[PDB]
């Protein structure tokens, strides 16, 4: 992250955990706070090089 | 906004250029290419404007290539000067290089690669002009007229009409135009050529320009009077 | 807007730089070329004078690009010099390859060409410049042409460009014979020229001219500047003064 | 999002101070006697149970630089502004009433 | 002579007997009866002051009473009493009050208005059946989706589709896009509705929202119908003024257009008409579609299309053994289908400038030259030349 | 947005927009379809008509590499022009330096890096060519070494190995019928009519020879373009074989 | 400015002294004018002459309509001009807007554009009508078309576009004969001097 | 000139004579209003009118004071305000003692302010702010209160209970379906999951999107899945907000919705009613913040909600409040999109379900010419397909009648532009 | 300022005080003659509530 806010980082975090539910799991990790930055943003999360 | 360059491209896949270009041609007047069996009719509407204006000294809208390719064109004026001269060499360097008469196939190919040249460019726009090449070659007897388009995409076509108001010249000349049978006979080519042009110029028997091209490197413009029967033949007829 | 640069097309794919060097040509004098059939007239105006301006040393719509072909001018003149200059260095090109003077209308076709160029290619500006070129060669013997800011020409027997473009058109055909006279067409350029003119009095100083003549001096295309002295006497023949 | 709230309500609590709030996004009024009015309410309140601690949200709404913003009762919240100031000077200094205040621009 | 004797043989007596019919009829429905009717009556006007003050019913409280919002200041709690009954009246609708002490005393408007009279129109349309020729396309569109539903509901039902709602004319001006819808209106024989968009607004505020609602509601009544609201560009994005004395009206006014056109219900049974220059003086989206189908652009007459307009007129003046159809046509290039009636109104004056009872050639070529030159572009052929 | 008025500027995901949307000058133009067998590769196309007056028989959209290598292409044909001239020359250059076959493999990466040049310069490969190409290939043909391959060579991208791949603008359809319908088992006559069949389903035309151009890749045949003859037996194969059913 | 007196007299007299000779010999009837050219021409004032002859209403308006307001607004005033030219029928309506508003509206749109642009759009139904002309001479005056709005441009629903001259030797010498009666003549003639020296731009 | 000239007076004078003809027509109508059943309305009606017992104006309550505290006694108080219930019982230096409370201060639809009384049926249980009463024509007192506003029986039509959509009249099992699902469903289930885990459970949903998109289609398709009621009120269609008229629009809708279990508030269209304030604009409203400031605080209040969920759907979140954009308000946010090729044969297939038509179509065959596009373009194109299907006298629309209805809504797109392409060839 | 339109000017009451008339406050004007009446609180709103 860069140039996020207070309440940018706690909307992340909470999202985060909603992300791991929907998965099966009920425990947050490092990998699901990086999907919750990817609903702020636009960005795919999984996409195949040849574009990126 | 992507209608800036031709570097950059719309979400679509087009570049605006190309598609204002084919509008340009709309500017120019009507030119309209027909095939028979044994010729091509490649025939015009031409502009009179007033008694000062001249036609001697005043361009036709047929320019010929050389002895056995021809040329129409339709767009602004100025920008198909320097292509009509720029093929015209090109068509001598074939000579030179082969020492064969030019082919229309090469010609075609070699004329809008020079707009698709320009086209592929960012830095500098292609022409705006559409044109029609028609000819025929020493060896081969098969009558043949193609096309080109600003895009610098050549495709053939057996009769095509571009320029201004051609969308309603061209849906006449389907129904006409079988390519189980085109006309059998040049003076019946040409019938069909002046049905067409009827339509753009309004009246005006000055104002239709018709040449023909036949094999073995027969190119001939029409004496005035020539084109003056066809036009009171269709009008008896009509 | 999309008046940015030659490369860009508006959606009707007109472009406007060529519009609006058609317009400069307007915004400088009237200038008038009658073909008459025993010889072709220039004529044009000045857009300058001040009362301390001179102008006699020189015309600065005027010049010879050849010893047979010259050219009447309209637009600006610092775009005119350049390629009035091109022209004629182009004209001795074919005079030394050749051996014998230019044709008109490749003259005319490489001027065009080259001011399409700088629309079809790169950064550099259009120029708008508009010439007249009188000439005579064996083609087509006398010919009268005038030059597009668009980059193409077509023939005459009259035109008219630089101020006033559709009143002098009018006032010209409307006493054009087929024929004409030299004298005539001479008495014809300047009575068109004071009615487009503001200035009330058409004095010699306003005038350029220049006749044309191969019915003068036969065997020979000779190009004549008309001075003072004689321009003066004219206009009282047309009532001017 | 920066916290000034967040340290500010902190920072009263700790000093043995209230945490008066004034609500500046929803003082907006072009009503010249209710905007007015309104804001000398919670100032007084301030003063009675004083020590406190004012915190004051956006002044891009309150109290704008440029006039180029229609307001006609915000306008009168403005010069409410000025009035606090001068009447935390009513123990000598500021000390006992302090005012924090936030802004966006 | 002999067939306008024919139409004076028809309309004379059968008009003229009319005018007199109802003139003795007055006296006439007076006399059957001389009780009962007359006692009822006698009591209305006893109890019934004079004046009496309009209200606007807001809406009913079933008890015997109601709320009405009045032109006086406050609002009132009147009652519904004496020759009104309780299902006599609906919500919104205009009722009379007593002007002592407000009472519901009957309704004699049911949403009589000066708005619903602007609206409402007894007129002859312009054109019938398409009398002036010209755009026949265009015309096979609107009637497919206006008329159509009208005359004939069952071929929808086969079809299993629902029947369309509105349409939208857009694009040039000298088209007479506003004449076609008056053509389909008179072909039907629909109730038409001119009113304009513009005459809901002005500078005193809060009095819009009701028109526009006034509208919807007449439009319901006397259905089928065919509603043209003229103009709808003036209401659209923009804004009245930019100080002040506007700022709310327009603004308020559209929105509540939108919105009671859907909450009818998706109905192929009251059509609506929005004239506009276009969408440009349109808010981008409106309301916005599959809802509002369709769309007809209008674009310049082609050569055919303004020979078609011009035949017409040209037939109504005096020769046209002078000069020929084809040539005032191949002299003229394409313009709206006003510039070719221009064309026309100025050969006449010409017939009058000579002093001469015969439109003769001279005036058609000078006629065509005037509407050319107003009206004028030569960089199409001076780019390319 | 503001990320596709510049070739060297990026997204904020990390990508070029200018480049993106050469995929959809790609899906613009109409479909290709090729389907790579143990046998040989059949390659098809559509083509649009507009009048009757225009010559079918005389356009090309499958156009020849090499005498065993072909390709289809789909997208703007005014770059297919300039993609198609560069491929030809590698593979006759290929020959000049070695006297012996092109690897299909290897053609595909050398198209790409005529691909690649979006403005100027770069080392190790000088950049000509000053926007964006707008027209992808299918790429067919056959070394020995690695026999019968199809790939699809993405200029946005690199190139892909498919063993069977639609492009254009039916390709979403396609890609799931041709799931259900590549099989290791195919034969090369059962191929060219599954290429008929897919073509049909997505094409909103009419199925004739006028639009439509097999061709194959057998290596003991040579490449062969097929003639009107030739496929408008095989159209009539197919509509006896699905009456039937 | 002979030029225009004699048109002015053509287009506006003929159709309002007898209806019925327009209709028989040509079709339609005109909707009006719209006078432009230079400024100090003397529209106004010539149109002014055309109201006194006809025996014709007048009234003038003067500039764009919110002005009045002692009764309404002046939004519905326009409204108002049907009704009142009809009852009042036979009018000449020399309606103002010089439009110094200039073509910065011509193609707006935004701002506070739509009330004018509503004034002088709405004008333009109550004189072609939806049925009945309540007048056929509402007439339009203004510097030049470029300023002139396209709706009210457009002719077939306004007639009729006439463009004053900057004068003549021949006009100035005309102008010049009138008001020098009025004045003191010149001994040995010397109004013919004036007219040589130097043509005005303007009347 | 004889046929015409003659022939002219005599159809000018028929037309003059049908216009004197209406006049005489339009002076007399149909006789009365006199029905027999409310003739015996009569007998009540003379008493009741010429008594002193209506009209009552409408006045409505917007300030309350305690009618003791208030400070009526100016003699020996101080300030505005008293003991806030006593002002005249502590003290008989005043010289008056008064046991009047909560008499209320009421405004006129003239905006006019005053205090009263109340009276034999008022007691300060039957009054309330923003409640509206009757008073007097002439001396002002509360005699019968009325119901709260106007916003009661229009409130009710808009909500409309157990909708019969689901997720087959959507087309498309789109992205933001999915997140919708998990909203409010998922922690209706399952409370225990979201407790442990240590996150507060999603409740708030913002649906927003370009037009046509169907974000309601989807809202209402969840809302009968969950087989919750549900309650819907929309504030571009209600439009009641003067002066805190619109936060009573709210106030009981939400106050219904919490009295009742499994419950779903559907705040719609709130671009304006409860939306973006015009204080700042030229507007000069602040009535539409009143309805801002009441909608904020149900929602906070109503927390935790016992999984009854709050859902949003507004157009723009550019019309929203910052304070409902913290999260305990809103939590989830879907952006609406154009449908996948797929998604976009769903709505075709619907459409084209309720039509009678020829089966032999093919629902992705048509989509695939179709570009990317709004649901409720392809509405158009089946209802467009219709009329030229009529037209030609088919019963059944073919394949090809839906490709010619497809292909000018795009041939308007290519006039906006530029016409003619190198797809003739290519 | 008077809630019946006017602004008017009024001989001040001699049971309220100076001291209790001042700029904003609230007052109760009696209906039968303008003259100052009484004095009543001051009106709030939802926007007050969350100010204390
Ligand atoms: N199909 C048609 N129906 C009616 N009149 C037509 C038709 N086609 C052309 N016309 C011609 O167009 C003329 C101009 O019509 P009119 O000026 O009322 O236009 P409009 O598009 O409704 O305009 P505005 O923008 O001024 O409201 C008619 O008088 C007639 O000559
Ligand atoms: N043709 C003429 N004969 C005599 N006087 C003339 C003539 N034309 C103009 N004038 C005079 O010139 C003066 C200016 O003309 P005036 O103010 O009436 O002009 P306009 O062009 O109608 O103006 P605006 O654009 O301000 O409406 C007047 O004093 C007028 O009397
Ligand atoms: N998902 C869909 N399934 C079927 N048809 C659809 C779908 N989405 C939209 N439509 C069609 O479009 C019509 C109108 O749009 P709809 O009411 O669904 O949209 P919205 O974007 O929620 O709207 P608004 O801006 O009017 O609130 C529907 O009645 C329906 O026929
Ligand atoms: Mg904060
Ligand atoms: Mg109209
Ligand atoms: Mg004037
Ligand atoms: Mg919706």
């Amino acid at each position: 992250t860069d140039e996020f806010n207070g309440a940018q980082l706690k909307a992340v975090t909470v999202e985060a955990g909603m992300i791991a539910l929907r998965n099966g799991q009920s425990s947050v990790k490092h990998e699901d706070f990086v999907e919750g930055i990817s609903e702020v943003q636009a960005r795919k999360s999984k996409s195949v090089s040849f574009y990126a | 906004g992507y209608d800036r360059a031709l570097s950059i491209f719309s979400p679509d896949g087009h570049i605006f250029q190309v598609e204002y270009a084919l509008e340009a041609v709309k500017r120019g007047t009507c030119a309209v290419g027909v095939k028979g069996k044994n010729c091509v009719v490649l025939g015009c509407e031409r502009r009179s404007t007033l008694k000062l204006q001249d036609t001697r000294i005043t361009p036709s809208k047929v320019s010929k290539i050389d002895s056995h390719v021809v040329l129409s064109f339709s767009g602004l004026n100025a920008d198909s000067r320097i292509l009509i001269e720029k093929a015209r060499v090109e068509a001598q360097s074939h000579r030179l290089t082969l020492e064969d008469p030019v082919t229309v196939e090469y010609l075609t190919r070699y004329v809008a690669g020079v707009q698709q040249r320009y086209t592929q460019s960012g830095g500098v726009r292609p022409f705006g002009v559409s044109t029609l090449i028609a000819g025929f070659d020493p060896r081969d007897d098969e009558p043949k007229l193609y096309q080109t388009e600003p895009s610098g995409i050549y495709s053939s076509w057996s009769a095509q009409t571009i320029g201004r108001n051609s969308k309603t010249v061209r849906e006449f000349l389907e129904k006409n135009y079988d390519r189980k049978e085109p006309p059998a006979t040049v003076e019946e080519c040409v019938k069909l050529t002046v049905r067409s042009l009827l339509e753009v110029v309004q009246t005006g028997a000055k104002n239709i320009e018709i040449t023909v091209v036949k094999p073995d490197s027969d190119i001939v413009a029409l004496s005035s009077e020539e084109i003056n029967q066809y036009v009171t033949q269709i009008e008896q007829e009509k | 807007r999309y008046d940015s640069r030659t490369t860009i097309f508006s959606p009707e794919g007109r472009l406007y730089q060529v519009e609006y060097a058609l317009e400069s040509i307007s915004h400088a004098g009237t200038a008038i070329g009658i073909m008459a059939s025993d010889g072709i007239v220039l004529a044009a105006e000045r857009k300058v004078t001040s009362t301390l301006l001179e102008q006699d040393t020189s015309t600065e719509k005027l010049y010879k690009l050849n010893d047979k072909i010259a050219v009447a001018v309209a637009g600006l003149t610092a775009d005119a010099e350049i390629l009035i200059n091109t022209a004629r260095i182009h004209a001795q090109n074919y005079l030394k390859t050749y051996n014998e003077d230019i044709p008109v209308e490749i003259l005319v076709r490489r001027l065009s060409d080259i001011k399409q160029g700088y629309t079809q290619h790169g950064g550099l500006r259009p120029f708008g410049v508009s010439f007249i070129y009188a000439g005579y060669d064996d083609r087509y013997g006398y010919q009268l042409y005038t030059s597009n800011p668009s980059g193409n020409y077509t023939g005459w027997k009259a035109i008219s460009v630089g101020a006033n473009t559709s009143a002098a058109q009018t006032l010209l055909q409307m006493d054009y014979k087929d024929d004409m006279k030299v004298d005539d067409a001479i008495e014809l350029a300047l009575k068109t020229l004071s009615k487009t003119t503001d200035s009330s009095a058409l004095t010699y100083d306003r005038l350029e001219f220049a006749t044309i003549r191969k019915g003068a001096n036969d065997g020979e295309v000779y190009q004549k500047i008309f001075k003072p002295q004689e321009i003066k006497d004219i206009l009282v023949k047309t009532g001017i003064t | 999002g920066t916290g000034k709230t967040l340290l500010a309500r902190a920072c009263a609590a700790q000093t043995n101070a209230t945490f008066l709030k004034l609500a500046a996004p929803q003082l907006v009024q072009m009503y010249i006697g209710e905007g007015a009015k309104l804001v000398r309410d919670a100032f007084a309140l301030a003063k009675e149970k004083a020590p406190t601690i004012i915190f004051i949200d956006e002044l891009d709404a309150i109290g704008t630089k440029r006039f180029d913003s229609e307001k006609s009762g915000d306008r009168e919240v403005q010069r409410t502004m000025l009035e606090l100031l001068n009447q935390l000077d009513g123990f000598s200094s500021d000390d006992r009433v302090k005012v924090l205040a936030a802004t966006n621009r | 002579t002999r067939c306008k004797l024919k139409l004076l043989r028809m309309e004379r007596i059968k008009d003229h007997l009319l005018l007199e019919e109802e003139f003795v009829s007055n006296s006439e429905i007076l006399k059957p009866f001389e009780k009962k009717q007359e006692e009822e009556k006698k009591q209305l006007e006893e109890i019934r002051g004079n004046p009496l003050s309009i209200g606007t019913l807001e809406e009913i409280i079933d008890d015997d009473h109601a709320i009405v919002t009045s032109p006086t200041m406050p609002d009132y709690y009147v009652s519904i009493l004496s020759f009104v009954d309780k299902e006599l009246l609906e919500p919104g609708c205009s009722v009379l009050l007593h002007h002592k002490t407000m009472s519901i005393v009957g309704v004699l408007q049911d949403d009589a208005d000066p708005m619903v009279s602007v609206m409402k129109m007894d007129k002859s349309p312009t054109e019938s059946y398409s009398d002036i020729g010209g755009l026949e396309s265009q015309i096979q569109e609107i009637k497919e989706s206006v008329e159509l539903p009208l005359t004939h509901p069952e071929l929808y039902e086969e079809m299993g589709i629902k029947p369309p709602k509105g349409v939208i004319l857009y694009g040039a001006p000298g088209t007479g896009k506003t004449l076609l819808a008056k053509a389909v209106a008179n072909q039907t024989s629909a109730t038409f509705l001119r009113i304009v968009g513009s005459e809901l607004i002005q500078k005193y505020l809060g009095d819009g929202p009701r028109l526009c609602r006034q509208i919807f509601k007449v439009a319901g009544e006397n259905a089928p119908s065919i509603v043209f609201i003229d103009e709808i560009d003036a209401i659209g994005t923009k804004r009245y003024d930019s100080n002040s004395g506007g700022e709310r009206e327009i603004q308020r006014t559209m929105l509540e257009l939108l919105n009671q056109l859907d909450g009818f219900d998706d109905r192929g049974d009251v059509k609506v008409i929005m004239a506009t220059n276009k969408i440009e003086t349109l808010d981008p989206a409106l309301i916005r579609p599959g809802r509002i189908d369709r769309k007809i652009l209008f674009e310049n007459p082609d050569l055919s299309t303004k020979k078609k307009i011009l035949g017409i007129h040209t037939s109504k003046m005096n020769l046209s053994e002078d000069v020929n159809l084809e040539t005032l046509v191949t002299t003229k290039d394409d313009l709206s289908g006003a510039d070719i009636q221009a064309m026309c109104t100025e050969a006449g004056l010409l017939a009058l400038r000579e002093r001469r009872m015969q439109v003769t050639a001279e005036d058609f070529k000078q006629a065509k030259e005037r509407v050319m030159k107003n009206k004028v572009e030569e960089n199409l052929e001076g780019l390319y030349l | 947005s503001e990320y596709d008025r510049g070739v060297s500027t990026f997204s904020p995901e990390g990508r070029l927009f200018q480049v993106e949307y050469s995929l959809e000058a790609i899906k613009l133009g109409s479909t290709a379809i090729g389907i790579a067998t143990k046998e040989g590769v059949v390659l098809g196309v559509e083509k649009r008509a507009t009048s009757p007056l225009l010559e079918s028989d005389s356009i090309e959209k499958i156009v020849e590499i090499d005498r065993h290598i072909g390709c289809a292409m789909s997208g703007l044909t005014a770059d297919a022009r300039s993609m198609i001239e560069h491929a030809r020359t590698a593979a006759v250059t290929h020959n000049l330096y070695y006297d012996e076959d092109i690897n299909v493999e290897s053609l595909t990466q050398s198209v790409c890096d005529l691909a690649l040049r979006f403005g100027e310069g770069a080392s190790g490969e000088e950049r000509l060519m000053s926007r964006p190409f707008g027209v992808a290939l299918l790429i067919a043909g056959h070394d020995a070494d690695d026999g019968y391959q199809l790939f699809h060579a993405e200029p946005s991208g690199t190139f892909y190995r498919y063993n069977a791949k639609a492009i254009g603008s039916g390709s979403e359809g396609a890609q799931a019928e041709l799931l259900n319908e590549w099989h290791s088992s195919l034969t090369l006559k059962e191929a060219e009519l599954l290429v008929l069949k897919i073509l049909k389903q997505v094409m909103e035309e009419k199925l004739d020879e006028n639009n439509a151009q097999l061709s194959c890749i057998t290596k003991q045949d040579g490449f062969k373009i097929y003639d009107n003859e030739k496929t408008a037996e095989l159209i009539k194969e197919l509509k006896e074989k699905e009456a039937a059913e | 400015l002979t030029k225009q007196i004699k048109e002015i007299k053509e287009v506006i007299e003929l159709p309002v002294k007898h209806p019925e000779l327009f209709e028989s010999l040509g079709i339609a009837q005109p909707k009006g004018v719209i006078l432009y050219g230079p400024p100090g021409t003397g529209k106004t004032l010539l149109a002014r002459a055309v109201a006194h002859h006809t025996d014709c209403k007048f009234i003038r308006v003067s500039g764009a309509e919110l002005v009045q307001k002692y009764i309404g607004e002046g939004s519905r005033m326009v409204r108002e001009l049907f009704v009142m030219a009809r009852e009042h029928a036979p009018s000449i309506i020399f309606m103002d807007e010089i439009d110094s508003i200039g073509s910065t509206r011509v193609e707006g749109s935004g701002g506070g554009d739509s009330e004018v642009q509503r004034t002088m759009l709405e004008l333009l139904n109550q004189l072609d009508g939806f049925e009945t002309s309540k007048n056929i001479k509402i007439i339009m005056a203004t510097n030049r078309l470029d300023i002139l709005d396209p709706a009210l441009l457009r002719p077939g629903r306004i007639d009729r576009k006439i463009e004053f001259p900057p004068p003549s030797v021949a006009a100035r010498a005309e102008i010049l004969r009138i008001h020098s009666r009025k004045m003191n003549l010149t001994r040995g003639i010397n109004l013919r001097k004036v007219a040589e020296k130097m043509n005005g731009c303007s009347g | 000139a004889a046929p015409y000239a003659a022939k002219l007076k005599q159809t000018e004078n028929d037309l003059k004579d049908i216009e004197a003809r209406i006049k005489e027509k339009a002076g007399v109508k149909e006789s009365d209003t006199g029905l027999a059943p409310s003739h015996l309305w009569d007998i009540m009606g003379d008493r009741q009118r010429l008594g002193e017992e209506h009209p009552l104006q409408v006045a409505r309550c917007t300030k309350i004071i305690k009618g003791n505290g208030e400070s009526d006694e100016t003699t020996t108080d101080n300030n505005n305000s008293g003991n806030s219930n006593s002002n005249s019982n502590q003290q008989s230096t005043d010289a008056d003692e008064d046991d009047e409370d909560a008499k209320y201060v009421i405004n006129l639809k003239q905006i006019a302010k005053f205090v009263v009384g109340l009276g034999e049926r008022v007691s300060p249980t039957d009054i309330e702010e923003g409640m509206r009463v009757g008073v007097d024509r002439s001396k002002y007192n509360i005699e019968l209160p009325l119901p709260p506003r106007i916003d009661p029986s229009v409130t009710m039509m808009t909500v409309e209970e157990k909708p019969d959509v689901t997720y087959s009249d959507v087309g498309g099992c789109k992205d933001q379906i999915e997140k919708l699902r998990e909203v409010v469903e998922l922690p209706l289930l399952s409370p225990e999951r979201f407790a442990t885990l240590g996150i507060d459970p999603p409740k708030g949903i913002l649906l927003y999107g370009p037009p046509g998109t169907g974000k309601t289609l989807c809202a209402r398709a969840v809302a009968n899945r969950t087989d919750a009621t549900f309650i819907r009120v929309i504030g571009s269609e209600l439009v009641q907000k003067y002066v805190g008229e619109g936060a009573r629009m709210v106030r009981e809708l939400f106050e219904m919705a919490r009295t009742k279990k499994a419950c779903i508030i559907f705040f719609d269209e709130i671009d304006a009613v409860g939306g973006a304030r015009f204080d700042d604009g030229a507007g000069g409203d602040n009535e539409v913040q009143r309805t801002m400031l009441e909608l904020i605080t149900q929602l906070d209040g109503f927390d935790p909600r016992g999984n009854i969920k709050v859902m949003f759907a507004t157009n723009r979140p550019n019309t929203l409040d910052p304070a409902l954009l913290r999260p305990g308000r809103i939590d989830r946010k879907v952006e609406f999109s154009l449908p996948d090729l797929e998604g976009r044969a769903n709505i075709f297939r619907i459409h084209s379900k309720s039509m009678s038509v020829e089966r032999g179509i093919r629902w992705e065959l048509i989509s695939r010419l179709c570009p990317n596009s709004t649901g409720a373009e392809l509405r158009s194109v089946c209802t467009e397909a219709g009329m030229f299907a009529i037209r030609a006298r088919r019963k059944v629309a073919t394949e090809k009648d839906f490709l010619k209805a497809v292909d000018k809504v795009i041939s308007g797109y290519k006039k906006f532009s530029s016409t003619s392409r190198y797809m003739q060839y290519n | 300022k008077t809630s019946s339109r006017q602004t008017v000017f009024l001989p001040m009451v001699g049971l309220v005080d100076p001291d209790k008339l001042k700029p904003n406050d609230l007052v109760g004007v009696n209906k039968d003659s303008y003259l100052i009446l009484d004095t009543l609180p001051s009106e709030f709103d939802s926007r007050v509530k969350a100010m204390e």
